[PDB]
RNA sequence: AUUAAACCUUGUACCUUUUGCAUAAUGAACUAACUAGAAAACUUCUAACUAAAAGAAUUACAGCUAGAAACCCCGAAACCAAAC
């Protein structure tokens, strides 16, 4: 093959910015707010995996009920035909 | 595009090998290049002969009448060697 | 009138306690101003390192979650390429997360890199007189000063910590191993290291709680 | 990214030879071998 | 601690330093290269509290002596564990530790051992038992939540027919036996080991001990019936005569 | 967990003993543990290598 | 994306926008009510409550409606 | 830089708006409503006499007991049928050997 | 090896497969990119705590909690539904 004659732009990076430097802060809300907010509340993303944690098909077997009403039909029928191939590889071999 | 900054650079190298390869550079004094001192490599010489020599005398057996002759035209814009050379 | 502070918990007899330097912001001269007294289970407590590595990676992984995707041959109109969002938070045992919390504490004090301090209150708010008190005190490049709760933290800190980018302000509940790992050195409060001992030594006894203290 | 390095390393040994084995890959590696 | 003269002369440590510890994470295998390339309900779960496991409480204090022993404060003072999904349904006693269990206390056990019995009695204990309905047993060891539920306080439940035999036995000391055999109980029971009879009257704090409450009554700090006001921390008590002919039904 | 209740004689007659008065001067100290107990542990591996711990 | 009401909702969303709010209200009412047709081929339980007999403990009961079909005739 | 201000959870009574569609059918049923009162009392401001059964729910709670739990006079009926049957067990049993 | 590119001397192309053998047999004009091992129920190991352990639902007469550790690719003749 054949490689770039010239260097990539220079990146420079700031290790002390706002979200690197305050990355963590309130992870210890448990054990420094009497436990009143469990750690696991602090997590933010998906609805269906917020405090929780599971395999592909697990993921997407909790996305199909907690999204089921909102998803689309077009959506929710490729769901259904990946979760079928998906079940019979795990489900019986 | 083939990603990433030490594959680029790594490429960089392999043209300058190729490039010093095809085109040496013109050669140049040892003194005229950085990292040389003469006092040291004078003191040196003498220890690697095992002999003693007197440096104000050595120095003058290596001063040279062109040598010269280039200060005095840097100058413009000090004892020869004849007499050591000689005996 | 020298300040002289006690642990409120009872130390223990075998154990002698430990004890530090007292400092106060006011003035660039007034580094100490009295002598304080820290649980040596709190304080002095065995360098394991290890609880510290795991911490760290608990808290940077146990926030990530990855977004990369590929299509399988049966979703084109990657074999073994990502599939969908992907978490990867677990948690780590309570006991063994407040001793990490512990143990770094003791670094930063037996390396000379925690300052106990009686309040955080400063004669003026100017960035400049906190970095040239540092430099004076000979603190590392970036200082991390904890306040017990947010919201009485003075005025004149947050407008000087605010605006510094290696000098960073958080409340004491915020206190973290990542923050303390990446700060030189620690500025404590005296309230915050009552606040922390509290907490740490409450943790005897298991009493196993039947229900989440939500 | 160092695939063309892995390349060269046969090729150094296999500049000498003759016909199209001196230029392939896939014939220079198997006459280093022999050649050592 | 020569180990602390350690820590103090080493430099600061960084995030960078961290390193996992020895052993602490297995190898793992990935194709990348040739390596991996190529190829019972019915009966009672019966849960028992040893007499030497009862002796150790007592001797560290986990259970005030001068309270008569409950199940609650057990349960309080995490003596037995007791999971509702597990639905354990009785509370017992092991044999083991007779010889090293001195001690007399007022107790109420769901299920106590005939031996047994006499012998905390010759010490000069009082132990009956009584009946809680296994979801009614579930909300006493857990008073809080059924408050932030809003249920007020019920009847306490009744043993089935199976089980009446036992609880109106007599010799079993059930709150359904006889009063008037317990005079005679006692003194055969004393017979029995021979030890002279310890009259319950004599102890000063005869009342406290003899203490009992209502077979409808869950507890005996409170009616059954009742509402507690937690918000204001007491004890709020139904008015309404058709509530008392509700408890009545 | 409370602590354990001053008693007029020792051994209890279960057989707890506080911590014995002077304590020792060796050079390593064993503390109890949070239930006032002595920190020593039985334990089994591969089913046939009895041990026991000090931590 | 994800439709933040779902389907079913979508039906009362049109209902409570344009020209169905300005409908009657007594229309609207004899729409939006329902009324449990009178049982015929099914028999509802008398009681709510009932003791289960292999396990002998009270449990509330529910009613299992007969399927039937209705023809446009 | 100053960190944000820690998340805090809101404390006292919330009542969620029962026509909204989306608040689920669970947070508007009565128990949710008890649930309120149970949390904070007088706070939550339920009348403390509506926790109580009603009357038409005490007449069922009181047919439930009459029907499905016997008292103790039924219960003693009952063990002496039994004792009965079982003496008459015993005579046959020992008549016949 | 050599003063010397060739001469003299030595040496039966490669992968796969057959027997651990090919003077069998398959596949390859060459260049560049792309192209195939994926899951934790239990165990060992690393640690926290200990008759207890786990931030609710689990197990327990040393157990219990956490972490790490795993199982490919391409290719039929077919079969069925709905259109054309």
């Amino acid at each position: 093959a054949f490689v770039r004659l010239t260097l990539p732009p220079p990146k420079v990076v700031d290790r002390w910015n706002e979200k690197r430097a305050l990355f963590g802060v309130y992870d210890n809300i448990g054990i420094l707010g009497n436990f009143e907010k469990h750690p696991k509340e602090l997590i933010k993303g998906p609805v269906w995996l917020r405090g929780w944690r599971g395999n592909e098909l697990q993921r997407c077997v909790r996305k199909k009920k907690f999204v089921g009403n909102r998803m689309f039909i077009e959506d929710l029928h490729n769901l259904n035909k990946r979760i079928s191939y998906l079940y019979k590889h795990f489900n019986r071999h | 595009v083939k990603k990433g900054f030490r594959a680029a650079f790594r490429f960089q190298k392999e043209l300058e090998r190729w490039r010093l390869l095809r085109c040496p550079p013109p050669p140049v004094r040892r003194s005229e290049k950085p990292n040389w001192d003469y006092h040291a490599e004078v003191q040196a010489f003498g220890s690697r002969l095992q002999e003693t020599f007197s440096l104000d005398l050595l120095k003058t057996a290596f001063i040279n009448s062109c040598y010269i002759k280039s200060e005095e035209a840097k100058r413009q814009s000090l004892k020869d060697n004849q007499e050591l050379f000689e005996q | 009138d020298p300040v002289l502070r006690k642990c409120e918990l009872r130390i223990p007899v075998h154990r002698r306690p430990v004890q530090a330097w007292v400092e106060s912001l006011r003035g660039f001269e007034q580094e100490r101003i009295g002598l304080a007294e820290l649980h040596p289970d709190v304080f002095a407590t065995a360098p394991r390192l290890d609880i510290v590595h795991q911490v760290a990676i608990w808290q940077r992984n146990f926030r990530r979650i990855s977004y990369a995707n590929t299509k399988t041959r049966a979703e084109v109109s990657v074999a073994h390429g990502p599939r969908g969002p992907t978490s990867y938070y677990y948690m780590l045992p309570m006991k063994v997360r407040a001793l990490g919390l512990k143990v770094a504490l003791t670094v930063k004090l037996m390396q000379d890199d925690l300052h106990i301090v009686d309040s955080l209150e400063l004669p003026t708010a100017d960035p400049q007189y906190l970095t040239e008190l540092a430099q004076y005190r000979h603190w590392g490049s970036s200082v991390l000063l904890v306040d017990l709760t947010h919201e009485e933290m003075p005025k004149n800190v947050v407008a000087a910590t605010s605006g510094l980018n290696s000098f960073n302000l958080i409340p004491a509940v915020g206190l973290n191993v990542y923050s303390m790992l990446k700060h030189q050195t620690l500025v404590l409060t005296l309230p915050s290291v009552a606040f922390l001992e509290d907490k740490l030594l409450w943790q005897d006894s298991r009493y196993t709680p039947l229900y989440p203290f939500r | 990214t160092d695939r063309y390095w892995r390349v060269q390393e046969v090729l150094k040994h296999a500049q000498h030879f003759r016909g199209r084995k001196n230029r392939c890959y896939r014939l220079a590696v198997r006459a280093v071998t022999r050649a050592f | 601690g020569t180990s602390l003269d350690l820590l103090r002369s080493l430099p600061r440590v960084s995030l960078a330093n961290l390193k996992p510890s020895p052993n602490s994470r297995k190898r793992e295998r990935r194709p990348r290269d040739r390596r991996r390339g190529r190829k019972h309900s019915f009966r009672h779960q019966y849960q028992p509290l040893s007499l030497r496991r009862l002796q150790y409480l007592i001797d560290l204090g986990r259970v005030d002596p001068t309270q008569p022993i409950d199940l609650t404060q057990l349960v309080n003072g995490r003596g037995v564990t007791i999971q509702p999904l597990k639905r354990d349904y009785g509370v017992q006693l092991v044999e083991e530790g007779a010889d090293t269990f001195q001690a007399k206390i007022n107790i109420e056990v769901q299920l106590a051992s005939e031996l047994a019995i006499a012998a905390i009695e010759k010490n000069g204990g009082v132990v009956t038992t009584a009946f809680y309905d296994p979801r009614s047993l579930e909300i006493l060891c857990k008073p809080i939540p059924f408050f932030l539920r809003g249920q007020p306080i019920p009847k306490r439940m009744l043993p089935p027919e199976s089980l009446v035999p036992y609880y109106t036995d007599a010799k079993n000391r059930g709150y359904l036996a006889d009063p008037a055999k317990f005079p005679e109980a006692r003194l055969e029971l004393a017979m029995k080991f021979g030890y002279v009879l310890p009259d319950i009257t004599k102890d000063e704090l005869f009342r406290m001990l003899s203490a009992r409450k209502d077979p409808r009554q869950i507890f005996f700090g409170l009616a059954p019936g009742w509402v507690v006001n937690m918000a204001d921390k007491k004890i709020l008590k139904p008015t309404d005569e058709n509530l008392l002919k509700y408890y009545s039904s | 967990i409370p602590e354990p209740p001053k008693h007029k004689h020792y051994p209890t007659p279960s057989g707890w003993q506080p911590p014995r008065d002077p304590l020792p001067s060796l050079p390593y100290f064993v503390r109890r543990s949070r239930m006032h107990n002595i920190p020593v542990y039985k334990e089994i591996t591969h089913g046939n290598r009895q041990m026991t711990l000090i931590r | 994306p994800l439709h933040r009401y779902p389907v079913h909702l979508w039906q009362k969303l049109r209902l409570r926008q344009g020209i169905c709010a300005r409908l009657p209200a007594h229309f609207l009412r004899s729409l939006e009510e329902e009324r449990t047709p009178t049982p015929v081929h099914y028999k509802p339980h008398g009681t709510k409550f009932k003791i289960n007999p292999k396990n002998g403990q009270r449990e509330r009961v529910e009613d299992v409606p007969i399927p039937v079909h209705y023809p446009p005739e | 830089y100053r960190a944000p201000p820690p998340p805090r959870r809101r404390p006292g009574p919330h009542s969620p708006d029962p026509e909204n569609l989306l608040t689920p059918r669970w947070q508007l049923t009565p128990r949710y409503v008890a649930k309120q009162f149970g949390r904070h009392g007088a706070i939550s401001g339920v009348p403390p006499a509506s926790l109580w059964p009603t009357p038409e729910q005490l007449r069922e709670l009181e047919a439930e007991e009459q029907e499905w739990y016997p008292s103790l006079a039924t219960m003693q009926e009952s063990l002496r049928l039994q004792q009965q049957a079982l003496e008459a067990r015993r005579q046959a049993r020992e008549q016949r050997i």
